Parts: C-alpha cells; structure tokens; sequence
C-alpha cells in the first residue's frame, strides 16, 4: 500500500541522490535492502526498466549462462550510467558506438541492451550507434540517477537467484 | 565487479575519449 510504496520510493532517491553526489559511489546489499526485500512487484520496482523482457526474452540455456551474459550487460550499462553521472567525463561522451567488437559481445548481446542508454539521453540513432541530441548540452542528472540505479538493483537481484539468497525469492522465481 | 567486465569497459571507455 501507500507506507510500503512511499518507502520505497524514498529509499530510491537517498540512493539516487547518492550517484548524483559520488557517481562512483559504491553500494552494498545492505544498502540496496530496502529495494530488494520490498513486497511491491516487479511492474512497481521498475520505473524505467523494462526488466521482464530484459530477463525474459534474453532466457535461453541454463540461467547459470544467460543470467552471467546479462550480467555483464547491466554491469556494462551501469558504468555508461555512471560516466554520464561523473562531473569529468572523457570528451565525446555524447555518443556510444557500436561497431566496438566489445560492445557487440556485451550489451549488444541482449535484446533491449541498446534501449537502455536512450533511458540515460542516447535518443538520437546514428548508423553506427547513439548519441545526445546536438542542442542538449547536458544529461538529466535525476533521469540518469534513477536509471543506473534500476541498471544496478536488476543486475543486483539477478545475481542473488544466482546464488539461491533472493529475500523475496520465491515471487521472482517466475522471470 | 570482475576484472574482465573492467576489460570490457576500459575498451568502451576508450572509444569515448
Ligand atoms: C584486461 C584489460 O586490461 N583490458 C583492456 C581493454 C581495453 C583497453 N584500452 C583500450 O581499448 C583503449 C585497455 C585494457
Ligand atoms: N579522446
């Protein structure tokens, strides 16, 4: 209900705020408890991410396998976060390039790993990746925020069934 | 996180520079 939802949701921007003042910030599972064990389902934990697709239509093999591919692929998607987050950035941060033969053995080898950078700003489509539209100058500190955190807890949930200690495991047994 | 996701990134990184 409403305690449960305003919980969580403030424990979203204690961390998000967080990023936005360290964007190399780490966090542990202690930190990331609220979001974790909350009870809300997965359509209310994931604002942004479209997680069940994310897990569900990149499930093929044995979860010891695709869970580690998209693993890395969040692992990856959350430094792209985080370097947009970081007041120095390296100088053409404003477009990710695909032709990059590890970019297309890590995000690019799940589907949606491409759509979660245009949820940072990358909305802009190039033949050979994504970029910043030209007039904006900056990204959205609190969009960037809240996406590299989802990027965060996902591949933070995913690794706890991984190792069979989710504390709402049972509920999200089903991705 | 694993030094070899640290690899990848570092790569990834470099194209931006
Ligand atoms: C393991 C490791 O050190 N990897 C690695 C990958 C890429 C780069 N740099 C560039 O691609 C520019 C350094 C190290
Ligand atoms: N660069």
């Amino acid at each position: 209900g409403e305690e449960e939802e305003r919980a969580f949701l403030v424990a979203r921007e204690e961390l998000a705020s967080a990023l936005r003042r360290d964007s190399g910030q780490a966090f542990s599972l202690e930190q990331l408890r609220p979001l974790l064990a909350s009870s809300l389902p997965l359509a209310a934990r994931y604002l942004q991410l479209d997680a069940a697709r994310l897990v569900r239509c990149n499930a093929h093999g044995e979860p010891r396998n695709y869970l580690n591919t998209l693993s890395t692929a969040l692992n990856i998607l959350e430094k792209y976060g985080r370097n947009l987050l970081s007041p120095q950035r390296p100088r053409y941060w404003r477009g990710v390039k695909f032709n990059n033969p590890v970019f297309r053995s890590t995000v690019d080898a799940v589907q949606g790993g491409r759509d979660v950078l245009r949820l940072y700003g990358y909305t802009e489509e190039q033949p050979d990746g994504l970029s910043f539209p030209e007039g904006q100058e900056e990204p959205d500190e609190h969009q960037v925020a809240t996406v590299t955190l989802e990027v965060l807890l996902l591949r933070t949930e995913l690794s706890l069934l991984l190792q069979n200690t989710h504390p709402r495991q049972q509920a999200l047994e089903q991705l | 996180d694993p030094a070899i996701v640290q690899c990848a990134w570092a790569a990834l990184y470099c194209d931006m520079q």
